[PDB]
């Protein structure tokens, strides 16, 4: 599909340092409908395809000015408030697991070294699976139903819209002569437009002269017809064309999965008249849940160090959860 | 037998020029106002004290 | 003016794992006037000048024991919680924008690598520009007075004190003939103390002896009378001369400038009798502000999720500011 389509340059409002820039790893959407906290993020460039087509994990193709160049993929990064885990990439997308945040960069290294990042304003701050806040992933644990954005290459079910190009602007396309306008294509699809009569449209694939017309009147952007891209709200659409759509298929979608959570440590019970006491004693963050009859009265808390609770058990009982384990009946004596 | 001599004290920074706060003293306010007035079908404006 | 100053060697509290040193990149003095929150940083090194004094961007003078040395642009970093972005290095001084931190730690590498750092504790949580919590920095937006550090070379208004240095311990100076003390000044101006009788005092440009005096009870230390040094607390004053002083114009001086910003979406507005009901949709942290008349009784609040709000509009009248938009007005009907 990447013999069609090609990598872009796009606005971005930071840059670095808070400059906005066309970008040659603008950030187009940031997915986070995955329950797991994976992040599934849209660039303008391409990765894992050399500028040939050709597949290649190792490569990186971005737009560098007028048209595309590979990059090392070991020189991109996605950071939040501090680096991420990079779990997938393919073309477009990029797959992450973020700490806690409220921006997202996307960024590489080009051929001649220069660092292009992207920083868009995001609120990142994933929820938690289960009932207990853990930093690192177990082998075993309870079972329970997550989402996530797939690891596989394949793309069979997702899609995105496409269409032919826009205009990448460049003023080196035209010069004066003598004292007259000059546009050379140089074997591209160039769109110009100029502050003068005669001829002053198209999208040509030859070369152009506006006889008595200034260079300050006139405009040249790359042109083209025969690629296709991403139809971006941060590119133009091709005014001599309608609304002229393509489709094509995208890599890692979300589907349901299951997520292992671990538990903690049965608390040393002592019961009395008509009540429970509980003394916690939690390695991590453990959450803790009771309800009583027809009033059940939910109450909830996340208990962080040892604490004692005394819960008042009523003649109809009373139901209490502890992090992941099965939820502890109980019942006063007649 | 050595001894050392800390000394130290509080001037204006650099920033006193462009970062500055003024205490004033405010007295009798004086009142102005520019008055449109609709006289013979047209509208006419008197900027007076 | 680098002809005449030196970088040097001065008291740092944390040069890594929180012991104390003699660094040669230690921490002067941190300045955070500027409302954009952009770091002057005064450090004990030269950066972008050699040590011949030319000046070279990607080179770096610091005080290498005895004399100085050379030392790449490329590997200064300075960090509080996690890296920050430096925006200019000329002389003593760094401007960064740094993230949310408890310290502030600014190094470097040598020649035969061995990294220098120095840590200071610095509160940095720089304040809000406007009304509205954003990361990147837009292209367009609402123009606010702030202040910055300018990124031009330029030193012609703002100044340091400047005074000839104080001294570099050195026992290598020192030496047993054939049971006395022989000080060898191979050039320099050493400033030496022995506990024995005669002389014990100087200041010398000369070789000096000291007769039935042992190597321990002495005391010798490089001056120097050539260079200028800048008038740091962390460095000893020169006891022979007095109150001498000396001046230098610095680079980067705080000035008052523009910064851009964005704005929110107007809420969905609901009118009662002698109220105003607003559901707010923020997307990010965005300032709420509202005031009445004779008692405009101003009340704030930071908005971060969906919050529904609920305002008394008195008869003269009620002034809502919502994020960086423009302020609604509401009056009752009569």
């Amino acid at each position: 599909v990447y013999k069609a389509t090609r990598p872009y340059l796009a606005h971005c409002p930071d840059c670095g340092e808070g400059h906005s820039c066309h970008s040659p790893v603008a950030l187009e959407r940031i997915r986070n409908e995955a329950t797991d906290g994976t992040l599934k993020i849209q660039v303008s460039l391409q990765i894992g395809i050399k500028t040939d087509d050709s597949h290649d994990w190792t490569k990186l193709r971005y737009m560098d000015n007028h048209m595309p160049a590979d990059a090392e993929r070991a020189g991109l990064f996605v950071r939040t408030s501090a680096p991420c885990t990079i779990t997938g990439t393919m073309g477009h997308f990029i797959l992450a697991r973020c700490p806690k945040g409220e921006t997202l960069t996307v960024g590489f290294t080009d051929s001649r070294k220069i660092s292009h990042s992207c920083t868009h304003p995001f609120h990142h701050d994933p929820p938690v699976i289960g009932r207990e806040k853990f930093h690192s992933r177990p082998q075993h644990g309870k079972e329970l139903p997550c989402s996530t954005y797939v690891q596989s290459t394949a793309a069979t079910t997702e899609e995105i819209e496409v269409h032919m190009p826009p205009d990448t602007p460049d003023r080196t396309l035209m010069s004066q002569q003598s004292g007259n306008v000059k546009i050379t294509v140089n074997g591209q699809t160039v769109r110009y437009k100029c502050n003068c009569g005669g001829s002053n449209e198209g999208l040509t694939t030859t070369d152009k002269v506006i006889n008595n017309c200034k260079v300050d009147q006139c405009h040249a952007a790359v042109t083209n017809h025969k690629k296709w891209q991403y139809n971006s709200p941060l590119v133009p659409r091709n005014a001599e064309l309608g609304d002229r759509k393509g489709k094509i298929h995208i890599p890692f979608p979300l589907a349901n999965v299951t997520c292992r959570v671990p538990k903690a440590r049965n608390p040393t019970v002592t019961y009395g008249k008509n009540q429970v006491i509980m003394l916690l004693y939690p390695d991590h963050p453990t959450l803790l849940s009771y309800r009583n009859g027809e009033e059940p009265n939910y109450q909830e808390e996340w208990v962080m160090h040892k604490k004692e609770v005394v819960l008042t058990v009523p003649t109809e009982g009373l139901e209490v959860t502890w992090g992941n384990n099965e939820p502890y009946k109980y019942w006063p004596q007649l | 037998e050595n001894t050392q001599l800390s000394e130290a004290h509080v001037e204006k920074s650099e920033s006193c020029k462009t970062e500055f706060a003024s205490a004033y003293r405010a007295h009798t306010a004086s009142a102005s106002a520019k008055l449109r007035v609709l006289y013979q079908g047209n509208n006419i404006t008197v900027t007076a004290y």
